[PDB]
């Protein structure tokens, strides 16, 4: 992107295998999903008068992005961020939009997820198949909690929670395995000891931007969050902070 | 330094093609978003395509969908507009111009507006056509004093009315055409002439019909 | 699912020196992302305004933009003789793009009475079978106007069509014709042809007539 002037385009990352669309529209009465490869079939969700959860896997496919972004009124330099997946994690507030860009950790890997939350939809962008949200998912299909009683807004807190959880669950994970080769003196496993601390400091360095998005998601909100869903993102950015640090 | 030229308009029949280029200069169509829109005779402006030249990332209006394909060369610095499976509704004049948007980056509130048209060709006018028709052209006499001509049943437009070879501008109204439904265009053109002129002054309606090549004078006497 | 753009009024009159007031209204919000073009008879539309309030470079500045909610208004704070012209506003903030209608801004001027005219089909038209009977109101204002057309005291329906000229350049006033198309048929079993017109300028209907045969 050195060369590029700004407004252009380009999806920067890695991932060109995969390409599928993911809706789940849902209600206190019902719910409805499907998967599909056609984005004319997920563009009348933009006016829906019950939340839509859109998930597009494949933003290597630059067409489908610029379709469903123009359609659902999203800026081309928003478009630009969700393309460029070599960023810091940040929050952006529009009049009719809420932009989220977060790293997800899933042999460790990561991936760039961006996120679009309007009065009746959360658009998700991700890079390849699998993810850390199937617990949402689940709680959608069988009426789990409270998700299928509320708006988009708590849709978006359910997905971040779901993210947090998972990224701490992953680095308490990543400790043990680390634990244990260290009681293990082969080639193999001291270059394997050294890379898996090398992902623990990768996993630990993106604490800093997260807390920054979580801290704008509960402080002076805008108004697509409503009141009443501000006390779940000020527990998600208390989950983060709950070892501090001492000077003694 | 910015100009954006239209051609390529001229008559199409259905089962035809036409293509319309837009020559743009002092700025690379590569890192533009380019725009078709277009006005029929007497109604308001139509946005037809776009084409984001980059990704060559196109899209259409619903009404052209299927039908006219819009592409950039970016060798020539050239847009297109290729028009197939004509209509008598694509008769029109179809406009080229490029977007831009202003903007600031950074912030948790970044200053972003949305696109607008700032550089417009003048236009190139296309007409579809089943059959090239001209005029019959009838005296409306005069009996302060009215005259004028009648001119029916042509295709396409347009037809030019002038009088005594454009020595008489003065009290002239030539009307719009309207659409019979035979499908054939008709237009009257009148001039109120002192009566005192008429016995004396000879009145001639000059007819022309470029579509059909057809040039008719006719003497309107009382 | 197209975003509607309402623009009033398709016309208006005023004079130099008038306050004009052009609006429209979006049918979902579209945030700031409205823009204002003019045109003239036979040219390009030219940008004025951007994001619903940014004058674009080289405009006048008695050209302003505002916005409240789904309303949008173009201001001409002063109007001059080169600001007669058609105003459209437009929307960018969805795909597809659209615009208003458009409004026309004419010259106001007074009141003006049609001079109405009647011609009955030539000879020349008669022999290929059709006769077209031609109603003119000429030099008239404001453009509204209504003309009847009777044949033997009976009131026709459906067999006319008219055509109106936009406003002359020297005196402001509009011109209209109304053609009663008959079969030669139908105009030989007929005497009496009249067309009867209602202006604003008339204090009571005018009525043209002529007898076939003269
Ligand atoms: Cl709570
Ligand atoms: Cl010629
Ligand atoms: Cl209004």
């Amino acid at each position: 992107k050195k060369g590029l002037p700004p407004g252009t385009l380009v999806y920067t990352g890695k991932y060109r295998e995969d390409f599928e669309i993911e809706v789940m529209n849902y209600s206190i009465e019902e719910f409805r999903e499907f998967k599909t490869t056609d984005v004319e079939s997920v563009l009348p969700f933009r006016d829906s008068s019950t939340p839509t959860w859109i998930n597009i896997t494949g933003i290597h496919r630059t067409d489908v992005v610029q379709r469903v972004g123009e359609f659902f009124g999203i800026h081309p330099l928003v478009l630009e961020d969700i393309l460029n997946v070599h960023q810091r994690p940040k929050v952006e507030f529009f009049e009719n939009y809420v932009f989220i860009v977060l790293k997800m950790f899933t042999e460790l890997e990561s991936e760039q997820v961006s996120l679009i939350l309007t009065k009746n939809c959360v658009l998700m962008f991700q890079e390849k198949i699998g993810d850390v949200f199937d617990p949402v998912r689940e709680r959608i299909r069988y009426n789990r909690g409270i998700i299928r009683k509320k708006r988009a807004d708590y849709l978006l807190y359910s997905l971040i929670d779901a993210l947090v959880d998972d990224y701490f669950v992953l680095l308490e994970k990543i400790d043990d395995e680390i634990d244990v080769l260290e009681e293990e003196p082969e080639k193999e496993t001291v270059q394997r000891t050294h890379q898996l601390k090398r992902n623990l400091v990768e996993l630990r360095k993106t604490i800093w931007p997260l807390r920054e998005v979580l801290s704008s998601l509960y402080r002076d909100v805008p108004p697509l969050i409503e009141k009443e869903t501000v006390p779940y993102f000020r527990d998600v950015y208390d989950h983060t902070i709950q070892i501090a640090d001492t000077v003694e | 330094e910015v100009q954006l030229v239209e051609s390529g308009g001229g008559l199409v029949q259905p089962g035809g093609s036409l293509r319309l280029s837009c020559a743009a200069s002092g700025f690379n169509i590569y890192y533009s978003s380019i725009h078709w829109v277009r006005q029929a005779p007497g109604k308001g402006l139509e946005w037809v395509a776009s084409i984001y030249s980059y990704s060559g990332y196109t899209s259409y209006a619903d009404s052209v969908k299927g039908r006219f394909t819009i592409s950039a060369d970016t060798s020539k610095n050239t847009a297109y507009l290729q028009m197939n499976s004509l209509r008598a509704e694509d008769t029109a004049v179809y406009y080229c111009a490029r977007s831009f948007y202003v903007f600031k980056r950074g912030t948790k509130y970044p200053y972003y507006n949305y696109p607008a048209m700032d550089y417009w060709g003048q236009g190139t006018l296309v007409t579809v056509f089943n059959q090239i028709k001209g005029p019959s052209v009838f005296p409306l006499a005069p009996s302060t004093a009215a005259l004028g001509c009648l001119v029916k049943d042509y295709f396409p437009e347009p037809v030019t009315v002038s009088w005594n070879s454009g020595a008489l501008t003065s009290g002239v109204h030539t009307f719009p055409a309207v659409l019979q439904s035979s499908g054939l265009y008709s237009l009257s053109s009148v001039v109120t002439v002192p009566s005192s002129s008429l016995g004396t002054q000879t009145y001639i309606c000059n007819v022309n019909h470029k579509p059909s090549n057809t040039k008719v004078d006719k003497k309107v006497e009382p | 699912s197209d975003i509607q753009m309402t623009q009033s009024p398709s016309s208006l009159s005023a004079s130099v020196g008038d306050r004009v007031t052009i609006t429209c209204r979006a049918s979902q919000s579209v945030s700031s992302a409205v823009a204002w073009y003019q045109q003239k008879p036979g040219k390009a539309p030219k940008l004025l305004i951007y994001s619903a309030s940014s004058l674009y470079s080289g405009v006048p500045s008695r050209f302003s933009g505002s916005r409240s909610g789904t309303d949008f208004t173009l201001t001409i704070s002063s109007l001059q003789p080169e600001d007669f012209a058609t105003y459209y506003c437009q929307q960018s903030y969805y795909k597809p793009i659209t615009f208003g209608q458009g409004t026309k801004v004419e010259i106001k001027r007074t009141v003006a009475a049609p001079s109405v005219f009647i011609f009955p089909p030539s000879d020349s038209q008669l022999k290929s079978g059709t006769a077209s009977v031609v109603c003119l109101l000429n030099n008239f204002y404001p453009r509204e106007a209504k003309v009847q057309w009777k044949v033997d005291n009976a009131l026709q329906s459906g067999n006319s069509q008219e055509s109106v000229t936009e406003q002359d350049s020297k005196d402001s006033t509009y011109s209209l014709s109304s053609t009663l198309t008959l079969s030669k048929a139908d105009y030989e079993k007929h005497k009496v042809y009249a067309c009867e017109v209602t202006h604003q300028g008339l204090s009571s209907p005018v009525t043209k007539s002529f007898n076939r045969g003269e």
